[PDB]
């Protein structure tokens, strides 16, 4: 939790610092250096209008979102709710909250597809008050509310394709309505 | 994809932020036209003043041939 | 002209 | 945004001087107020989907605008032109609540004259989807409370215009 | 158009287009007699199809033209027929493209908010589209029957 | 104002208000009578309470008036005493406003860079602040004291 | 309930109730009586209230049970019935409760899905709800005729 | 963007009607020459990466721009002018499949004339390596191929200059 | 695959196949049966392929033999001979399947990867690769020898 | 960035050409007054926030924008100011270390004239404020120092001016 | 230069350049003159150790000069020569600066994309740098040598 | 420890440490020497020092251990000298690594939330830091009392 680094792009005429921060932004979003998982590098656009500071960060990390490679590695092999879980630990930082979130995140799943899901939880108020329009979104480690963190320990504890378990599947609700 | 830029500046209400924030108080951007009604909701809602927006890339009114 | 109940 | 106790406390505070009778006269004015306010904003939300419904009827449908060509035709453009007056309803039933102008400014008109223009929406036919908006808010709440909806309903259109 | 959707996944893969891509434009430039004869036989018999299907329509729902209904009254189902002009128009744009994109973005998206705003009964409309098919079926040559069926599927389920 | 707080709140989950909500401010509209006699009560003798704030705290923290401290010499202790009025009426407009958003947006954000830079004591203000509280407890009615001493205990607590 | 909705708005911000949520819950608590008594009243006319509000229903949308529509028939209707007394009861838990909530955890989240899924015009449910409203409000005193309205009226904008 | 099947289809969506005599005959135009297009498209894809190389061999390569001082010196900005020009071939392909040019100016002209100049960037130098790739990939597809390429590269150019 | 390829396009979108994508399934499972005849035509030839591609490729490019070279081994010779004959696999693969899936999947991603650890040259495998496609296209049908080299055209250029 | 170190290499490299003897000179004078520009940062960053006091002791404090009314009004913009100035006098030491006044054209005057503007920041009183930071630093790091610290916070007041 | 590091390094920490960096730089502005001694050193007989460098990779790696090699031509060669020569340059660049900044913003950024455009064996450059580095350590005193080498074996870590 | 912080870094950016970060752990090495001999004079006068800064914040804030405050009783003042051995051995730590990471994470995270937990004056704990500051530069070298002063003035702005 302190030993880490914030990659916030202060300024694009540092050059080296733009592509550190790239390079980061790609390990946060997949998980891994995306040398071994590509042909050739396919955000190249996006590394270019960063570059030149027509987009922000969260412009770059919504459009690492919505690519084929995600789908490709965390959307693709992994059902629904794995998904949901996987997606909210690489741009959120954290588990979901509860069962409204996973509600609602399937319901754009099943609506609108996996572009739509990053988008909202990409341009999400908890997002930039979080992350800003600058910082690349990192692991975090929250309090509240209840079962977050146990959620989100398991979650950034385990390498990437370790098990195919779901860590939080579903709240099981103390009271059912009806 | 029918593509906007917007010039705002979003300044700060509650926390003083002790390092530099031009990168993200007055920013141009670059925001897509699906992802541009929630966009502008969330800076509206943060206090923001959108200085300026255009239609940078796309024509208007635009019947068929939008993607 | 009906409808199946 | 702001409402009238934040209005006048923001109004005496820039010259930093507490609230005299004055303020106070209007704090008055809006607590008085604040029953029909209250009344009309449940009134619409009763009825926006319905309000939003009858204007684009009695201003848009079987128009220029709707027809092919124009910027309100395909169920696209039809559907943000739909949720549009829902939202300017929204928060012309806030700023009722609130009684200020403020959340208007700096909610609803920042950014969205510019939009139009840079998407080529027609200024002429909003005004006119607003101004029957104010119409038929006004035949549900009443005069009392359709005067001050309508006075919303005219800042948005003249900050749209 | 098939070669947009094409382009736009090859340039969101940030490839040149693959040989299944540069096959399936192939099928289709070599294809687009077929979709010019289905637009024109669809442009020249319209008039007709609407007619027939929009009566189907009203046999299968007659409350949709009752006194009370979104289509009762002649300026309302004469409002019923331009509509159902305006989704084969769209039909056959889609014939013509080889996709379903000018479909999805001039009738499709947000469809269901514009029928709810005028509360039409948008399962009626599905039926209404569903008699179109069967109608074009009956004008159409057999083997053109799957083409136009697929076009009709696609609108019937995505506005269903 | 609370109707600002539900305004807000509606407009983050984008819908309108509720109707527990709305009874809300039917209190709040109704209550404003009683708010607005604090706030006279407040206002009528803001300078005696300031007063006797002042001496209180001198007498209870002398460092600040002792020489080399913030407070000392008649210019600095008429600059407190300014910050003293300042910060009750900024009690006031929370007091009328029926919440602690003016008062934390005026005056209790950055308070403690603001009071560091100036080399102010910051527990030092909170205890004057403290002693305007039991002054105007002292000068007006048990229940809009206690209504007055929750804005008044906001500051203390955020600035302490 | 507003005791619920006070609850999840104070964890919101992290924070115990502020001093308006205890003392609107203290309001609410002390008046629950009228509340309650009103809950009743609704109870006790259920079987008139569905029934003189199916009938006013019907004969202002006749189109639902007409020749098309969703419920043609006595077992269709019956359904209708059915229904109408859930939202009842849904209004009745909504005033004992005092809070939406309750009636968006049971009839609400969702029910676009619902009566699209089953063809069922939404705006004819809201017109059933607001026939509900009218003839309630019809056998009860004006002021518990507001307060019944309130939860009326809020089940009938989150129909259309 | 839109191709040629959508730009017509734009067209007729204006006016709201089927399409006519005019369409039609454009139609069977774009699908004649589709049969072309797809095998250009198909060669240049083959050697994108060569076209790119002897281009920039014969067009800017011993050069002042990419000495020291030049503005291709540095590994840095030789890998963005070499990038930059990968992009131009791509969306300039692109838009030779579509058959029209929404695309090119919708993806690779979005403010890249003023990219350049604030950059600094030789107009002469980016439009000489342009008109190399042209010559290279007409030679290399063929006189009517390498035509239809040529347009889409030239407005490159004039979007640049 | 191509049906794998559509059907992960889909699921990406969250809806069936659209009719575009079930189009390319018509032709493709059509064209199966040409498909698998250049499968045989491959298959049937690889020795010949492999050793007329690398024999030609050695005298274009001599460095792979050099001294100091990459190749300079007759091992290594035998090496990249099997590199070719890989390759040569992964393409039939792709081929037969329809896709260029295959070929990402087995023996593409990642490449540049493996040639910069082992130093080997990418372009000059490239070639290979190319020599690969003039060889196979000289020694099967026309129409075979263009769809085969569509999918040896991917390979090269997506690798190189 | 640039420094004088990387000025100077800068400017060898643009002509492409090994470092030589004016180059030498140049780096040697800046290693001569590498000692005077380390010791200065030391006594400065040792003492900013005092510098930060008694700077706007004197130019701000008891005139119209602390006083309602002003932008220095309320905790939130006083804060807002101390920051600013911690900016400046932060930003202004890394231009005096590194010899070169390149920190504060893309750092610090990026976008900070039009930010004032829109956030309606009083110029004349930030650039007055600069002058009181100048002659505290002048007086506090000696007069050689004081001077060199002296260019840049010119340099930054004549930015925003 | 080390300077500009530690600047960069104290601004994303939003520091003053704490004394762990200050003594560092007034480490480095003391013994520049060694730094620069080695900057006579390797310019004034740069042609030399390039010479020598070239010689080295050739008999190491004689396939790049070899026909099919990149390097042969006669002018091939010497444009290796003059990449040596530019990349020695660097090296002195970095060596008067402190640091890699330098390096890494003049010629190791996308440095392999640079030499995929022109097929170059980018691990033959990193030999070549390493020869140049061998020459140089041999060419200078002791621990001028590993002060190079350190801006050299960076330059070869960067380049493989 | 700087070399924490390095590879913290590196890590981050998943790369080996750069000569910058190399030659600032040598300079950190070399300094080890020196910073293990201030670390054992500070902690050889352990007792002496935690006495004297005691006696001397006692003298000058005598309300501490007057009856009724926080350190009155003589375990309320070897409570306190406790803490001060807390905050002296975090001294000596943060001397030891060389930089003030142990102390921030150890005894000045939540540092301001403890003490207004347990009721004691933060400004009283940073004045008996002053205190020790004073000692140990009383009873140790110039240059070593400026090297300890260090972090003793980073935890008094850190309770300030
Ligand atoms: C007296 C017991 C305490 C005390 C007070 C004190 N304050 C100042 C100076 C200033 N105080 C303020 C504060 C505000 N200005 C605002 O507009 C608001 C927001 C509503 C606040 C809270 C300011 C701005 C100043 C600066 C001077 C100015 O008026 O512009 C002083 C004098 C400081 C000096 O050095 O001149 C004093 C003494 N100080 C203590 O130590 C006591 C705890
Ligand atoms: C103070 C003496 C004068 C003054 C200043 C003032 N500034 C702001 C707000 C901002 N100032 C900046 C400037 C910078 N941020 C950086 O990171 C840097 C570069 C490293 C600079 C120069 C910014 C970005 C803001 C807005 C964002 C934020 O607050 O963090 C304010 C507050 C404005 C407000 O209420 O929003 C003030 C008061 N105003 C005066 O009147 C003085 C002359
Ligand atoms: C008929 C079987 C169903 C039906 C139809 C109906 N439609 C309207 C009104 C409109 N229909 C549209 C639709 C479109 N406009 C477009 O641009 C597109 C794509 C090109 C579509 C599909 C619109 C926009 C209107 C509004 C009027 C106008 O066009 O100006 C009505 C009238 C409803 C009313 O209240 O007036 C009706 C009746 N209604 C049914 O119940 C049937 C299921
Ligand atoms: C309807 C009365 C008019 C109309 C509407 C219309 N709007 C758009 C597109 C957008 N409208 C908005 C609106 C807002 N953004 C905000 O932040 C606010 C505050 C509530 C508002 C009102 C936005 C952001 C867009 C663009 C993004 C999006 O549409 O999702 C269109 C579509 C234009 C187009 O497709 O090119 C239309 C048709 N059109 C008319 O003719 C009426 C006068
Ligand atoms: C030589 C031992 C190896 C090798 C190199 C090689 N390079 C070129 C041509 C060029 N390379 C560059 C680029 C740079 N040289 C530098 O020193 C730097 C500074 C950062 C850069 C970016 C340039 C500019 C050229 C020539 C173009 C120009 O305008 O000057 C060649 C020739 C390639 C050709 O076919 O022309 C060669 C041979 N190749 C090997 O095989 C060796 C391992
Ligand atoms: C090459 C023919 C010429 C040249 C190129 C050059 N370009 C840049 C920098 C940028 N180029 C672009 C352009 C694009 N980015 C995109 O994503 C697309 C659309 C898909 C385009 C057209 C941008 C945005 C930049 C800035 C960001 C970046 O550097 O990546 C440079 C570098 C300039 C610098 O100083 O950094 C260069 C050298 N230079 C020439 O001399 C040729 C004539
Ligand atoms: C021939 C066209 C080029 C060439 C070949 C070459 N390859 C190697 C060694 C290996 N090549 C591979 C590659 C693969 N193995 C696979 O299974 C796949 C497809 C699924 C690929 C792409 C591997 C794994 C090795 C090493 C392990 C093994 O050999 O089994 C060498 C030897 C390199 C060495 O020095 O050891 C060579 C020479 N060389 C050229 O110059 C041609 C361009
Ligand atoms: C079915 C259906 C509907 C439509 C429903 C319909 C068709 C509704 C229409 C109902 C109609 C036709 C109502 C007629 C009302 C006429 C009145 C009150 C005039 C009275 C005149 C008087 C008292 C004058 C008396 C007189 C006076 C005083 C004189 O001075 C002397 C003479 C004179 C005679 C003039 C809806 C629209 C609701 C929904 C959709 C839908 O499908």
């Amino acid at each position: 939790r302190q030993q880490t680094k914030v990659f916030k792009l202060v300024s694009t005429y540092d050059k080296v610092a733009v592509k550190n921060a790239i390079r980061a932004a790609y390990r946060q979003v997949f998980e891994r250096d995306l040398e071994p998982y590509i042909i050739n590098s396919e955000f190249t656009a996006l590394e270019s209008k960063l570059s030149n500071n027509e987009i922000n960060v969260k412009e770059f990390i919504e459009g690492l979102g919505t690519s084929e490679l995600y789908m490709k590695e965390f959307y693709a092999p992994y059902p629904n709710t794995k998904v949901i879980e996987m997606g909210t630990k690489h741009f959120l930082g954290r588990a979901p909250l509860n069962q409204k979130e996973i509600q609602q995140y399937n319901q754009i799943l099943a609506s609108q597809g996996l572009k739509a899901f990053i988008g909202a939880m990409v341009n999400g108020m908890e997002y930039l008050q979080t992350f800003g329009e600058d910082t690349v979104p990192y692991r975090r480690f929250p309090t509240l509310p209840a079962a977050n963190f146990p959620n989100t320990e398991r979650l950034y504890n385990k390498l990437t394709k370790q098990d195919k378990e779901l860590v939080v599947p579903s709240f099981t609700p103390v009271v059912k309505v009806g | 994809m029918r593509m906007f830029r917007i010039t705002a500046c979003v300044p700060s209400q509650t926390r003083i932020r002790t390092q530099r924030e031009l990168q993200n108080t007055y920013f141009t951007k670059l925001v897509p036209y699906d992802n541009w009604f929630r966009e502008q909701q969330r800076i509206m809602k943060m206090g923001g003043k959108i200085v300026k927006v255009e239609l940078a890339t796309g024509r208007p009114g635009t019947n068929a041939g939008l993607a | 002209w009906q409808n199946e109940v | 945004m702001q409402d009238a106790i934040t209005a006048v406390i923001n109004s005496a505070d820039v010259q930093g001087k507490y609230l005299d009778g004055a303020a106070m006269d209007k704090l008055k004015s809006y607590f008085a107020s604040g029953e029909l306010r209250v009344r009309a904003a449940s009134v619409i939300s009763a009825n926006a989907a319905t309000i939003v419904k009858e204007a684009v009827a009695k201003s848009l449908l079987y128009s220029d605008v709707t027809r092919p060509g124009g910027n309100m035709y395909t169920t696209r453009r039809y559907a943000a032109c739909i949720r549009d007056l829902d939202y300017y309803l929204r928060y012309a039933t806030y700023a009722m609540l609130a009684g200020d102008a403020s959340i208007l400014d700096e909610r609803v008109l920042n950014g969205l004259k510019e939009t139009y223009n840079s998407l080529g929406v027609p200024i002429s036919s909003t005004v006119q989807a607003i101004q029957a908006i104010k119409e038929v808010t006004a035949s549900l709440v009443g005069a009392d409370a359709g005067k001050e909806m309508g006075v919303y309903l005219d800042y948005i259109c003249s900050g749209l215009s | 158009s098939i070669v947009t959707k094409s382009i736009v996944n090859a340039d969101a893969e940030a490839r040149y287009l693959s040989p299944g891509e540069l096959d399936r434009i192939k099928a289709f430039v070599t294809g687009g007699a077929a979709r010019l004869r289905i637009a024109e036989t669809l442009t020249g018999s319209r008039e007709t199809i609407v007619k027939q299907a929009g009566d189907r329509l009203f046999q299968k729902r007659p409350d949709i033209v009752s006194p009370g209904g979104n289509a009762y009254g002649e300026e309302m189902t004469a409002t019923c027929l331009r509509d159902m002009d305006y989704y084969l128009r769209l039909v056959t744009y889609g014939v013509v493209s080889g996709d379903v994109t000018p479909i999805e973005e001039i009738g499709l998206v947000g469809v269901r908010e514009m029928y709810r705003s005028l509360g039409t009964p948008i399962e009626a409309v599905a039926q209404s589209v569903r008699e179109m098919k069967e109608v074009a079926s009956g004008l159409m040559s057999s083997d053109d029957a799957a083409e136009a069926s697929a076009y009709f599927d696609f609108v019937i389920g995505k506005m269903s």
